[PDB]
RNA sequence: CUGCCGAUAAGGUCUUCAAAA
RNA sequence: CAAGGAUAGCACCGGUGAUUGGAGUUAAGUCGUAACAAGGUACCCCUACGAGAACGUGGGGGUGGAUCACC
RNA sequence: AUUGGGCGUAAAGCAAGCGCAGGCGGAUUGAAAAGUCUGGUGUUAAAGGCAGCUGCUUAACAGUUGUAUGCAUUGGAAAC
RNA sequence: CAGCUAGUUGGUGGGGUAACGGCCUACCAAGGCAAUGACGUGUAGCUAUGCUGAGAAGUAGAAUAGCCACAAUGGGACUG
């Protein structure tokens, strides 16, 4: 798949995506692109399994030196998004590490909390099921 | 049986060529205690006419309210100007722990157990505005089901 | 320790001790707030604090309680499991002197307190000297004996008029009780549940 | 501001000052040092009686007094009542307060305790002015 | 079509109220 | 070895002090009228000098300036 | 105002720049395991704290059993 | 409150202490701490805890309980 425009991204990998999703939701835009990193790919995979975005495709160049993921949002028929609000926890500077007893529940389980404990990014419900916690990336509801 | 309770009676006035035109303004909240509530602010030379017009305006604008087990489902912040009101789910038994304008809105809506906090100003119009914005942005656990392609909220 | 003008406080609020003996009376059938300033306008629209305090007094004047005792009992019942709206009603109605008047062995509530204070009552297996003991349904609060012959037993032994929540068992004076009082036996003199939140603000 | 900024320079809380400072200073006299120990009310001796005029709205003649406390602080204290027995040299037992009419006065003399007499011809709110129950 | 042109003692009312018809 | 005593000069802190500087607070004191309108000489900031006093003027800087105007 | 605030006109962006130390920081691979998470053991005196119960005429109170928090050591997890 | 520290930093042999040790001694050297706050000033017994707060925490270290220090002020030593 081809583009015409230069693709740039912020140095912080969680809030870069967070701005993209929130701005796309706010601007009613559907398709956006950014550079690919393994954390962003992993957070998007669990994100698409839970059903907040429709498709998420990561692509690579013909030289194998750069990869960019171009994702689209899952709008319903009336063109109101499925995402309502995004907020980041493990901000730069202040790294958020929480054990299981203080593992948050976002909107009584309606939203999902992204926690990368030991096996990559992982949802709050399965984190409670495994009774293991760790880094908390962002809140999405 | 749409009960109504005055939440504020201010005394506004303009200035003319000699004297002060004084008119009373009332903020009435009407609610059936089943999910319908509206607000109406009106001004008139006398309290009775002001009350009639305010109730008419309040009844013209009635919003729909959803209750879950008598309380609010998820924590929400209602914003209106510089007034920010925090609403919180409560266990069955605490009662309405609200006070003032927020307490009137919650009681007239039907909700029982409720944790509230006014984090901003003490202007009655903005407190009612903030409470209604917070309650109207609330998400049911079935609308997200149509969205998330889940199983009617099931884990 | 109590007021000696029960007519005055009962006439203002409007509700008597549930037989209207202090409201009917033999004179003037007065149903106005006492004092010279009783027949005026500006009647309704009492603020939430205003109506709550008037109503709070109603609950604690129906049973002869001091507010400090009220704070103690509320602190006791408050913490337990959850919406305990069935317990504190039983707790407030579990007063020993309250049960003896409802037992049908006293003409009035505060007169029963005098008999309780004077030692004319026995609990399940012990005596009673303090009119504040918290009872539990199941205790055979048998009546005394040296008091069945006093020149005031006549209306006392007429307990055939009795509330269903008390199985007095007269003659044998077994004096047990069960089947805790429903809201029906607690008439509209004081029937509200936002007094708990009022004390929630005042008492932690 | 920012986490790095606050770690270097933490948040310094604003201080709190009292309304009756002269009542919390104790002079030991054996060492002649003043320590800050709070005390509700304190005894003093008056030096100059007279009258002052209230600020703006009010208009009257209010009786002040320059009482020197057991410490070494001179405070102008209003005599709360109708009529006084102060005779330039007397002992008074000051309390806390702050009359809004006279600028500078922040203390009141407790009435009917020591040399100062009570306020007779009073049947209302006596417990505060100090008058024996009519009985 | 630009001359000149300064001051004004103190404190004060007035909204009682919608419960309702 | 050493508490203490005597002598000696620095260091830090406190109280007080003739006299003097400004400051706040004050129902109805005296001399002006500087600012708010184009406040009657547009205002304000920095700076230098001068004058009973507000303040005046010189230099630079701003519109947080009125009027004015265009089919 | 870490959780939990602001800096155009209300208090608050230094007159501007070159900038060391500090803070933050592109993508991928490997190792170690200092942070991070977890299991076991030791300890964190008793009274007090909360729950239940008993005993004082019930209470206040007393006793009774339960009830954490952190630190160190050891064994694993490898996403940041 | 920007420098402080000359037994202060280190070695050697010896002495002394229940014991290690500039704890002390003679010699040889010139180091040690300090902007991540030395040093100085002011203040204060510390802790388990008490009161308050939804919480994070604020506040006082009643009673009682642990540890330290003191016995008119300042030094020295015997007995054990
Ligand atoms: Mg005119
Ligand atoms: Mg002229
Ligand atoms: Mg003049
Ligand atoms: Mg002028
Ligand atoms: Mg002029
Ligand atoms: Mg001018
Ligand atoms: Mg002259
Ligand atoms: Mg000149
Ligand atoms: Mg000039
Ligand atoms: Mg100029
Ligand atoms: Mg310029
Ligand atoms: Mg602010
Ligand atoms: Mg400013
Ligand atoms: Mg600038
Ligand atoms: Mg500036
Ligand atoms: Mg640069
Ligand atoms: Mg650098
Ligand atoms: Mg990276
Ligand atoms: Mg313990
Ligand atoms: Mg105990
Ligand atoms: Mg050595
Ligand atoms: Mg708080
Ligand atoms: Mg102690
Ligand atoms: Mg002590």
């Amino acid at each position: 798949i081809t583009t015409t425009k230069p693709i740039k991204a912020h140095f912080d990998p969680v809030a870069d995506l967070l701005t993209k999703i929130n701005n796309a939701r706010k601007a009613k835009l559907m398709t956006v692109t950014t550079i690919a990193s393994k954390l962003k790919i992993a957070i998007l995979e669990i994100l698409v399994k839970e059903g907040y975005l429709a498709n998420f495709q990561v692509l690579e160049n013909k030289s194998k030196t750069k990869r960019i993921v171009t994702f689209n949002l899952k709008y319903t028929q009336r063109r109101i998004p499925s995402i309502n609000g995004v907020k980041q926890i493990s901000k730069p500077g202040l790294r958020i590490y929480r054990p299981f007893e203080k593992l948050p529940l976002v909107l009584n389980g309606l939203g999902i909390a992204i926690i990368s404990t030991s096996d990559g990014v992982m949802t709050d419900k399965v984190a409670r099921l495994k009774k293991i916690g760790g880094e908390i990336l962002a809140y999405v509801w | 049986e749409f009960e109504e309770r005055i939440v504020k009676l201010k005394r506004i006035s303009k200035t003319t060529k000699g004297g002060r035109n004084m008119r009373f303004s009332v903020l009435v909240v009407v609610g059936n205690r089943k999910g319908k509530i509206g607000y109406g602010i009106a001004k008139a030379l006398e309290v009775p006419n002001a009350i009639k017009k305010a109730i008419k305006a309040a009844h013209n604008s009635l919003h729909t309210i959803e209750i879950h087990k008598g309380s609010i489902y998820h924590e929400v912040i209602g914003r209106s100007g510089a007034s920010r009101v925090l609403l919180k789910p409560a266990p069955q038994g605490t009662g309405i722990i609200a006070g003032g304008a927020i307490r009137a809105i919650i009681e007239l809506a039907g909700y029982s157990d409720i944790y509230t906090k006014n984090l901003g100003r003490n202007t009655p119009i903005n407190m009612i505005h903030a409470t209604m914005d917070g309650i109207l942005k609330q998400l049911s656990p079935r609308r997200v089901a149509i969205l998330r392609n889940k199983n009617l909220n099931e884990l | 320790k109590y007021t000696g003008s029960i007519f005055k406080r009962s006439r203002r609020l409007g509700f008597s001790l549930l037989e209207n003996n202090k409201e009917f009376s033999k004179g003037k059938k007065r149903k106005t707030i006492p004092g010279q300033h009783g027949n005026r306008f500006r009647s309704s629209t009492m603020s939430g604090y205003a109506q709550q305090l008037q109503e709070k007094q109603r609950m604690q004047y129906m049973y002869g309680i001091t507010d400090k005792q009220f704070r103690r009992l509320f602190r006791l019942v408050l913490k337990q499991r959850g919406n305990l709206a069935v317990n504190l009603f039983r707790v407030l109605e579990s007063r020993l002197d309250n049960i003896v008047y409802r037992m049908g062995f006293a003409p009035t509530r505060r007169s029963a307190r005098q008999l309780v204070n004077h030692g004319h009552v026995l609990l399940n297996d012990r005596t009673v000297d303090t009119p504040s003991i918290i009872l539990n349904p199941g205790d055979k609060v048998r009546l005394k004996a040296k008091t069945i012959k006093i020149p005031i037993v006549k209306a006392a032994s007429e307990s055939g008029v009795v509330s269903p929540f008390v199985e007095t068992n007269n003659k044998t004076f077994e004096g047990t009780y069960v089947r805790f009082p429903e809201r029906s036996e607690l008439p509209a003199g004081i029937n509200e549940s936002y007094v708990v939140e009022w004390y929630k603000r005042l008492v932690k | 501001a920012t986490i790095a900024q606050l770690i270097r320079k933490p948040r310094k809380k604003k201080k709190v000052k009292s309304k009756s400072p002269a009542l919390h200073y104790n002079l030991n006299l054996l060492n002649k040092k003043v320590t800050n120990v709070y005390s509700p009310l304190k005894r003093g001796v008056c030096t100059r009686v007279g009258t002052m005029t209230p600020k703006k709205p009010n208009s009257a003649l209010r009786k002040y007094a320059k009482v020197r406390l057991t410490n070494g602080f001179e405070v102008l204290t209003y005599i709360p009542g109708e009529g006084h027995n102060l005779q330039e040299h007397s002992v008074t037992l000051l309390r806390g307060g702050r009359v809004k009419d006279l600028p500078g006065v922040r203390y009141h003399i407790v009435r009917g305790t020591l040399d100062t007499v009570g306020v007779e011809k009073r049947r209302q709110q006596r417990s505060a002015y100090g008058a024996k129950k009519p009985k």
